[PDB]
């Protein structure tokens, strides 16, 4: 049992390097759903006004 | 002549019954000092468990 609990210890040991690309990856996700849509969105707004 | 060898017969017969019951008694007695020691291990498997989680 010492050995069958150390194969969760080293899934985990794996998992925190599968999340560190997560990180990543959600950043890069909001540049594209989030920041940019806004962006464009906010350029209507100063075209329309005029 | 009977009484004389009666009471022979009934001493005689409490060292038969003393060493019969202990004879008797003497297996469970081993069992319990033996499971004793197994115990300790089985919940020690309890303690290294919890120490990886």
């Amino acid at each position: 049992r010492q050995e069958e609990i150390e194969i969760e210890v080293v899934q985990r040991k794996k998992q925190i390097a599968v999340e560190a690309q997560e990180i990543l990856r959600t950043d890069k996700e909001l540049i594209a759903t989030v920041r940019r849509p806004a962006e464009a969105e906010a350029h209507r707004i100063q075209q329309i006004a005029e | 002549a009977q009484r004389d060898y009666e009471l022979k017969k009934a001493a005689y017969d409490i060292e038969v019954n003393t060493r019969r019951a202990q004879a008797d008694l003497a297996y469970q007695l081993q069992v319990a000092k033996t499971k004793q020691q197994i115990e300790e291990q089985r919940v020690q498997v309890q303690v290294v468990e919890r120490a990886q989680q």
